[PDB]
Formats: structure tokens, C-alpha cells, sequence
């Protein structure tokens, strides 16, 4: 039963970054620069995933060159 | 390693894995169903940080690993050792990812719907699987088999399913799931061992005696004969050499081990022996196809690989059953591996793969709905 | 003590469930009476207009 | 592999279709009138989908095929299970179209109006027939019989009938059909061995008892005679061997089942017995034809092939009657065949090939036209 | 204890032994119908050497005793626990002795006539009783119910029979007997509950669920919405609390177990359900009196204390039969006992003091023509 959870632990992270937005109490001036922050965080977003994707790549040579390891050793 | 797109059967029987791509002919992955796991808390530094061992990792460290068994009667007992020996089948031995090809399962007869409802939902959430299947094995075994029409005798290490399939008709009525098999059995033969003067109260000794008993013990053709000729032994007594070096002496005990499953009084329940059960399912069928069930009836499971098991068979059933008719026993060479081996032949078919469970409808209609539509 | 409870609580879930149950056949044989009551006017409605009609003869 | 343009008699009598061409002396495709239909639902893969069995492939599988009579005492049930035999006797064994040859077909007395629309609707719309014609089977028997004069007793499975004809001429009026027969007697003796002590509640048992009353079961020259002698048995009570092996032990039961015919009480009826019927018959007929009939008394149906029938109707008749004049029963040989046989002689007349319906004048008229045609 | 010279009641139904002096209106001895026997041997000393335990004394212990059922079906397996059952019944609760009084036993419908013949032979020539009758079931439960028409089904524990009486007419001919009851509805129940996780293969838990079903399980008045809106269960599930302590829980399951009597083919047999068959048996009688037999059926067996039977047979008849006409059903209360309370009331009069058999005229005209004197 705590695997079931932890798939639901798994949607739940992802919940857990967002949060409810107000736009009754801003102006237009300000939405717009608030806009702007919305923008930013996206652009962060896919540099940490590209840096992951980067390393992906990396790790999967490692795991490659390990595998030559056990295969001239055995 | 693969460049064909086929389902991966994965024979999870209880006792032993059975792990190979379809179309082949054996199993090429097969270690037993055993999990070990880290029992003191080492200071030691540079050793892997591995907290679950698994397969042959575990049955080459037996001493210092705490042996805990991932299948108990039929029913799953933990379900991490359940995703241990799928990831370690999957990322340790086929290398090969899930994501790329089907999974053709076996799952035991009679089976709670828990176990069913978890190793889909594993199946499918947790690893992307394109398409998942669960098959009964008796079906698949008369398969390689290459009948059908017969009863199959599933014996496998702690459950024992009889299952009458008459020209190509399943029978879910008369399926009927006792727990005698190989564990029970080594439980008796320790218990005699330890009346014989070898005292041991460990696991990894009970595996050892476990495979001393697949190498040796045999099925008798008369017991209470072989009781008194061997009062006076002489090769009816052999000496067995452990594998650490002790001399063992095991004498008639070797043929008294299996005859538990004729008399389940030796294990005080009121259960009857594999045999009368059978007799038993065979009256409950129709009389018109008794006959043909006599004649057609298979074996299937591991603890088959014992010599002496067909006759035995034979001449209970005849004592039983009346000697005007003709009543063959078959039991198909590497039967064992032989359910394995449907799985295989049952994979190709091109209306199987229209037969498959996607991800989305199962989604959509959760896991109960998906247990009705297969059955 | 929990004997006794436990056999008031089925005793008191069978005479509930027959409750439930002559209850509906209540519903269902007052349905049917006045229904046939209704068929049987219908037709005493029907004997009228054919009376009506053999007096216009 | 017919090279002559004649019908195709098909009498599909109740409990046994008789199917052959015209011209022959025995029917080639002989098998029981009954369906097998799958109860369960397999999820096997390969078997054939057909979902409607009949004749010998149902009699080949009677434990997983659910039973049913396509005719109950005279009266058709299900018109599909009609279909199906018809389409099966004539793209499976005959190896013929009905769109080249006439057919012949025999049916029985007094029977309901919508069953003769039905068949005769199916014959005609459905499959492309040439024409079709309506027989009774007692003129048929009759001329099988070679001879103008006597009462014709058909017992069939589900019906009796008796039909008096004295010099070729039908008595439609005195025609009285009867719901006594194999099936009633198939109930009895099953309904006696459960009282005697092997109970069974299943059709195919049910169709293994009325082969073995086929078989053995025959008819009493003095009930209670018999009776008597009979509660010290020896010789009088005989052990048969089921095809399965079982060993049944039957005595005096077998010569006290077809006496229910003589005795409708035991299934507490107020219908007389066979031979009173008949015997009041021949009071509803004339009596300067009587002694005729006395002497010119014929049978047909399969449940006349119990041996010592002749004799009880031989001494109930003189019982009954007069025993001054002289009441000669005769039984031609293969009676049952015979009515088949009649209709193979019928169909190779020129003018018989006159009497035929052809499809345009029934389409016209309609089928109720038809009716007040043939009679 | 007893200063009436009256017969001793003793209804020996299927499951369940009352026996009672006549005049009462209850049994006052109530104890199941089952056999317990040492399965193990003991070096104890002191204990009780009594090798047949019986009634309560093996209720009390059911994990020690093997437990054997003395009736099957309706045929009788072992006579020795019939010996065992009376003699426990005479000498140890009764406190009588048979050699003074007389015995109304009451057996079912359609039964063996090695039964009838053993248990009379039982009863005079063992047991010195100075006068027997063996008396059919139905007969006296329309008794209790104060009425003289209507059609009574008696379901016991393992076969169920249906009895047509109309103005006080028997009709032997339309009685069938079928062995569905609450054996294979425990058997349902259990495998289902197997399904379900817990699994168990012992007789004393199998009869701890048949107490529970007794206890909780009833009949749906519709089973596919009850199906439906139980799949999102709130009230619908229930906990129940063994005797042992363990924390069961239990569902819908509940009115599905007796539902298995509404449609064999859970259990895969060609039978028709209890209400087909009743109904069935309703066509097998006449017209005339089919309208009285609706308003009269009446109901027995201990199955039959469930609560929802009545409705759902009011539902089912009226879905199968006309709903023009008025079908009252009408079930007495304690009718489980009101059989035994017909005895009673049976063996009060004098004239049935006439129409007992005494040993003389038994021993001079044998067993066998004892059957014929009775029927
Ligand atoms: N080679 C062998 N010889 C004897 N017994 C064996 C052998 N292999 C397995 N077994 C026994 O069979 C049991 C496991 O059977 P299992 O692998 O479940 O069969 P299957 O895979 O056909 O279901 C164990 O109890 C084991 O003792
Ligand atoms: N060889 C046989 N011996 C005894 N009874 C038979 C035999 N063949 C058929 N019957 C009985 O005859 C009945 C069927 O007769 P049927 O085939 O309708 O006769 P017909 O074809 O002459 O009308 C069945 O009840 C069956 O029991
Ligand atoms: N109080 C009860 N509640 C529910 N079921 C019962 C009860 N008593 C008996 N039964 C059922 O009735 C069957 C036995 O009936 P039986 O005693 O033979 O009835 P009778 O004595 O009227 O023939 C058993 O299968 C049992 O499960
Ligand atoms: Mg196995
Ligand atoms: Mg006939
Ligand atoms: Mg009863």
C-alpha cells in the first residue's frame, strides 16, 4: 500500500510547487512585471532540465564504460 | 540484444524466476525467488551501499544476509521484493528496458485479487509499460504440452494446483489450491533430520538440505516394503558428501520426505494427499470425460523432477480407481520449464498481440474493471 | 453482555429489512388494487356511452 | 456425386434425422436431433468460434455442450436449432445445394399450422428450393409396408400417433396423437434408478440411459409373473458395463420401464395406454373394416425395435377382443427405416414429380394457400 | 422422565439432529450432524478412550477431530455414525430407552432403498423397538402449516426438494430432488472469500462460515444494482467480529452466496435454478390447480431462515409467470421446526397407533416387502 502512496507522493511533489494566483489586487502596470517573474522562472526551469539532460547524456557513457569494465575483467 | 519487438516472459513462479524473450526455447535468466537482506549494521567503509540484495547476489552471500521469502502459499506477502526482483530481471540481467516491449506475466491459479490489482498497478504507473497480460500457467502448460485435453498437476514450492482442462474447456469450479509443495517438505525433512541427530535452525542450511533434496530424495514405490528392507540397510542407505566437506548419512528418510503429500496427516491437517485430492476433482467432473482424464492427465512444476513420481502416481490411481480400463500417465520431458516454453509459443501469435491491455483504457477503467474483462 | 447485544443487532437488522420489504409490497398491492379499480371504471365508462348510444337507437 | 435430378428425403423425425437421395434403401446420414450449445465462455485461442454444435460433433461432446431438443411432442421450440440442422445436412454431409433437386420431406401427424408455415417459409424464402411438399409419414410407412389396409402405430420419441388406413384410404378424423414415448420412458427408468440408488440429474446421463435402454430394455410378456420371479433373481437380473466402466446392475427395471406405455398411471395421466387407445380406435372405426385392421395392423417408429412387443399386443389385443376370429400383428423388418424407404419410392413416380410446389404459386398465394392445397 | 406411551419424534434432516418426545413443540435435542474421529494417536493416559465422538462433544472440539458428514446428498455414507448419532441420541440425552415406546422417523423424498432398508434393519434387529415407520418430510411440514394445498420446498443442507400437494394429494411423479443447498453454498462462499485474501482448506473453519453465513448472509431483491451501487461501498460492507477475534470483513459477497441457487452455472452445472425448477414442476401439473399451488407454496429447510427469500421469489415468479392473477406466498414462522412439530402432532393420534409395523410381521415378510407396504 505505501507504493500506491508513493506514486501519489509523486503528484503530490509536483502539487506542492504550485500555488494559488491573485490578479484582483494588481493593477495593470504591475501585472505586467509580474509577468515578467512568471517568464523568469520558466526560464530557470528548462536550464536545471537541460543540465540534467546534459548529464544524462554523460551518465550514459558512464554506464557504457562501466559495462566494457565487467566485460574485460570477468 | 533484442530486434524484435516481442513480450519478455517473465515466469514468476514461487520458488524460482524464470526470466527469457519470446521465441525462445529455456529460460535464460532462472534464479531462485529469495531475497536477502543486510541483518548488522557494518563500520566498514567501500563496500556497495546496497540495501536489498536479490537472485544469485543473495544465494552467493547466504551467511550474512537474512533470507526472506518474496511468495508465501500464493499469496504476496511484500511488495518490495516484488519491484526488487522485476528492476533487478530488468536492469541487472536482460538489459533491456520495459518501455519497448510487452510483458506476457504467469500468475498461479486462484490467486487473491490484491495481488493481482498491486502487479498491474506496478505494471503500468510506476514502469511505462506499453501493454500488460496476466495468464494462468495451466493453460500454458498444456500448451507446450501439445494437447487439449487432460488435468494438470501444478506442483510448484508452496502451493499445488490441480487443473482439468477436457478438449481445450477451462474449469474455474473445479481448480481447487492446497499448500503442500517443496517447503513443506523441507520442513519435514529437517524435522526428521533434526530426530536423526543433525540439528540445524537456520534458512541457509534449510536451502542446502532443499537442494540435497532435489538432487537425492526420491518417491517410493512401496512404503511400508522399503520401511522394512531398509531396517537392515545396506544400499538402501548412501552417504552424501555436503558441499562444505561434512559427511552426511541419509538413509530411508530420502523416500519418506515426499510421501507427506500422500499422508498430510505426517503435518497434522485434515487435508487429504495430492492423489485422492485429484481422484476427488475427477469425481466432481462429469463421467462422461473421466475417462479421457485418466488418460490424458499432466505434470507440472519443479518438485516433478523427482524420479519415481509417474508410478507412484500409477498405482495409487489404479488402487483407487477400477483396472478395467487404461490409464496412462505422460509427463512431457523438461516439464518445468515447459509453461515457460508456451509462454513463448504464445507470444508470436499475432491475435495475442491484438489481445493485450494498453495503458489508457486502463487508466480510464482502474485496475477492478481491468479484472473484469479478463475474466 | 456483547452475546446479547450482538444478538439484538441482528435481530433488530431482520425485523428492520422485513419492514423495508412489507413496505414496498404495501406500495406495490395499492398500486395494483386501484389500478384494476381504475380498469374497471373504465370499462363501467365504456358500458355507459355504449348504453347511451343503444337508447339513441 | 448425385447424378440424377431427383429429391432429397430428409425425414427428420423426432429424436433421429434420417437424411439420403432418392432411390436409396437406407439413410446414409443418420444421427440424433439435438444441439449442443457452448455454456461456458473460454478464454482459449485457436478453437473453432462456431457457437451452434449439432449431430455427431454435439454426440461426440456432451459434458461441455448444453442439450437441447429441437422438437418437444410434436411441437417445434426453436426454429433456429431447424436451421441449423437443415444447413447442416446440406453443407456438411450430403455435399449438395437444395437449388438443384426437389426435397422431399415427411412430417407428423396433426401437427400445428405455424410449424408446417415456418418450415415451409424457411424453404422457400431463405434457401433457393425448386419446390417443396408436406408427407405424412404413415402413408409412407404404409407403402413401405407394401400393402392398402391397416392401422399404422408410429411411436416416435416425444409423440405417438395411430393411424387407421383400410384400402389406401386416411381417416383424418380418428387420427389421435399421444405424448407417450421414449422420452416419458427415458424419465421413468431414470426416475427408477434413482430409486434404486444411482442418481443422476444431467442430460447427457440421461441420453447414456436411453442408449442403454435401446440396448437392453425390453418388454414383459406377464408383468406380474415376472414380478414374482423376479424378487428371487438370477438369471432375470443381468450386470451391464458402462462405456465409461462404471458397472451397473440392472434386474427386473428393464421389462417394467416401456410398461408405463401400457399403464399412463405411473405418470399420473388419465391418457389410456397404447394398446387401449388403439383398441378404441377400432371401435371409432367401422365395423366391416375392423376385422380388417385386426388383421392388417402395422408399426413403425425406432421404439418399435424392443424385442416382445409383437407378443404383448398379441395377448392384450385377445384380452381386449373377441378371441373367435383371427387377429394376425404384422411387423415388417427394419420398420423403423421403412417410412424413409417409402419416401425414396415416392419421389421416382413422373407423377409425383406433377405434385410438387414450386416457389412463384406459393409467393403469389402465400403460405396459408399452400395449407388448403395439400389439404 | 416420560410417563406417555407415546412415539419419540427423531427428524435426523441433513445438518441439523432434533429429536424430541411427540406432544412437544420444539426439539428439545438440537445438535448437528456431523462425526468427529481421533486423527492422531496419544500416549496420554486418562483421557476418554471413546473412539467416535458425536453432536456437541464434537462441536465443542473441531481441531482435533477430523470432521466426517453422515449424509450426502441424501444418500448415506457411513451407517456406523448412524448407529453412532441414534444410540448417542437414546443414552445420553433422551434418557429412554427404545423398548418402550415407539419411533416416527421422517426422511426425505426420493431416497435410496438400501437407506430405507438399512436404517429399518437398524432399527429391529440391533435396537429391540417394538414398532418403526418411516414418513416422507413434506407431508408433515404441510401439516404444521394447518393447510392442505400448495407446493412445499424444502431445502435442507444438501439437497433441496420440491413437493407438489394439492387438497391433500401427494404426486410422486412430479417430485425432483436437487442437490443444491447450503453445502455448496458454503463451498461458494468459501472460494469466493479465497478470492477475496483470506484462504483456509480446514472443515472447522468451513463451518465457522457456514455459522457465519446463518448468521449475516441474506438475499438481494435486485443482484446487478445491489452489484453496482455496492461497487462504492459506505453501508453496504460490513465488519464482523469471529468468535476467535480476528477482524473480518465482508461485503456484497454476502447476497451473492445464496444467489448461486438462482443460477447454477456459477457451479457449472446444467441445472436450473431453484425457482426454474419450481417452476418447471408447475407446468408438469395441471392447469387446473396451478393457480392454487401459486397461492399456496409453501417453504421448509433450515436454508430457509435467510431474510429476503420471500420477496425475491415474488420478484422471480412474477418476472416468469403471468402477473394478471394473484400469487401469494405465504411462509410460516419457525418453520425449520414445524416439520418435527407435525411429527408430533402425527403421533398423537390413534389411528396412527394403527399403522405402525411391528417386528413379527417385518421379520416374516423381509425389508423388501416393508418397502412395498408402506408405498
Ligand atoms: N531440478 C529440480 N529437482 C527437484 N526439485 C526441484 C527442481 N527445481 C525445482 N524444484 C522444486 O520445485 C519447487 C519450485 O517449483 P517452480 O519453479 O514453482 O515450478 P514452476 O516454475 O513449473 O511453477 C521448489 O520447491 C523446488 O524444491
Ligand atoms: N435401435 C433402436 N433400438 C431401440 N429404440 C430405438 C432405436 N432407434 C430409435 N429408438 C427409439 O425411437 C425413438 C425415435 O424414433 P424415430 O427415429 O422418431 O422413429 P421414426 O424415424 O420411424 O419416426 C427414440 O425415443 C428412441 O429411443
Ligand atoms: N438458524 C439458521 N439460519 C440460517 N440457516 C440455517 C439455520 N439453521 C439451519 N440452517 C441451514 O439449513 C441447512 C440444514 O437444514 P435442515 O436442518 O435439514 O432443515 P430441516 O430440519 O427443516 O430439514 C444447513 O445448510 C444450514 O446452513
Ligand atoms: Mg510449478
Ligand atoms: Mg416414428
Ligand atoms: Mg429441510
Amino acid at each position: 500500500g505505501k507504493r500506491q502512496t508513493e506514486r501519489e507522493k509523486k503528484k503530490k511533489i509536483l502539487a506542492e510547487r504550485r500555488k494559488v494566483l491573485a490578479i484582483d489586487h494588481l493593477n495593470e502596470d504591475q501585472l505586467r512585471e509580474k509577468a515578467k517573474e512568471l517568464w523568469q522562472s520558466i526560464y530557470n526551469l528548462e536550464a536545471e532540465k537541460f543540465d540534467l539532460q546534459e548529464k544524462f547524456k554523460q551518465q550514459k557513457y558512464e554506464i557504457n564504460v562501466l559495462r566494457n569494465r565487467i566485460n574485460d575483467n570477468q | 540484444d533484442e530486434d524484435e519487438t516481442t513480450a519478455l516472459v517473465c515466469d514468476n513462479g514461487s520458488g524460482l524466476v524464470k526470466a527469457g524473450f519470446a521465441g525462445d526455447d529455456a529460460p535464460r535468466a532462472v534464479f531462485p525467488s529469495i531475497v536477502g537482506r543486510p541483518r548488522h549494521q557494518g563500520v566498514m567503509v567501500g563496500m556497495g551501499q546496497k540495501d536489498s540484495y536479490v537472485g544469485d547476489e543473495a544465494q552467493s552471500k547466504r551467511g550474512i544476509l537474512t533470507l526472506k521469502y518474496p511468495i508465501e502459499h500464493g499469496i504476496i506477502t511484500n511488495w518490495d521484493d516484488m519491484e526488487k526482483i522485476w528492476h533487478h530481471t530488468f536492469y541487472n540481467e536482460l538489459r533491456v528496458a520495459p518501455e519497448e516491449h510487452p510483458t506476457l506475466l504467469t500468475e498461479a491459479p486462484l490467486n487473491p485479487k490484491a495481488n493481482r490489482e498491486k502487479m498491474t498497478q506496478i505494471m503500468f504507473e510506476t514502469f511505462n509499460v506499453p501493454a500488460m497480460y496476466v495468464a494462468i500457467q495451466a493453460v500454458l502448460s498444456l500448451y507446450a504440452s501439445g494437447r487439449t485435453t487432460g488435468i494438470v498437476l501444478d506442483s510448484g514450492d508452496g502451493v499445488t494446483h490441480n487443473v482439468p482442462i477436457y478438449e481445450g474447456y477451462a474449469l474455474p469450479h473445479a481448480i481447487m489450491r492446497l499448500d503442500l509443495a517443496g517447503r513443506d517438505l523441507t520442513d519435514y525433512l529437517m524435522k526428521i533430520l533434526t530426530e536423526r541427530g543433525y540439528s540445524f535452525v537456520t534458512t541457509a542450511e534449510r536451502e542446502i538440505v532443499r537442494d540435497i533434496k532435489e538432487k537425492l530424495c526420491y518417491v517410493a514405490l512401496d512404503f511400508e516394503n522399503e520401511m522394512a528392507t531398509a531396517a537392515s540397510s545396506s544400499s538402501l542407505e548412501k552417504s552424501y558428501e555436503l558441499p562444505d566437506g561434512q559427511v552426511i548419512t541419509i538413509g530411508n528418510e530420502r523416500f519418506r520426505c515426499p510421501e507427506t503429500l500422500f499422508q498430510p496427516s505426517f503435518i497434522g491437517m485434515e487435508s487429504a494427499g495430492i492423489h485422492e485430492t485429484t481422484y476427488n476433482s475427477i469425481m466432481k467432473c462429469d463421467i462422461d470425460i473421466r475417462k479421457d482424464l485418466y488418460a490424458n492427465n499432466v505434470m507440472s512444476g519443479g518438485t516433478t523432477m523427482y524420479p519415481g513420481i509417474a508410478d507412484r502416481m500409477q498405482k495409487e490411481i489404479t488402487a483407487l480407481a477400477p483396472s478395467t480400463m487404461k490409464i496412462k500417465i505422460i509427463a512431457p520431458p523438461e516439464r518445468k520449464y515447459s509453461v515457460w516454453i508456451g509462454g513463448s509459443i504464445l507470444a508470436s501469435l499475432s491475435t495475442f498481440q491484438q489481445m493485450w491491455i494498453t495503458k489508457q483504457e486502463y487508466d480510464e477503467a482502474g485496475p477492478s474493471i481491468v479484472h473484469r474483462k479478463c475474466f | 453482555l456483547s452475546d446479547k447485544l450482538k444478538e439484538a443487532e441482528t435481530r433488530a437488522e431482520f425485523a428492520e429489512r422485513s419492514v423495508t420489504k412489507l413496505e414496498k409490497s404495501i406500495d406495490d398491492l395499492e398500486d395494483e388494487l386501484y389500478a384494476q379499480k381504475l380498469k374497471y371504471k373504465a370499462i363501467s365508462e365504456e358500458l355507459d356511452h355504449a348504453l347511451n348510444d343503444m337508447t339513441s337507437i
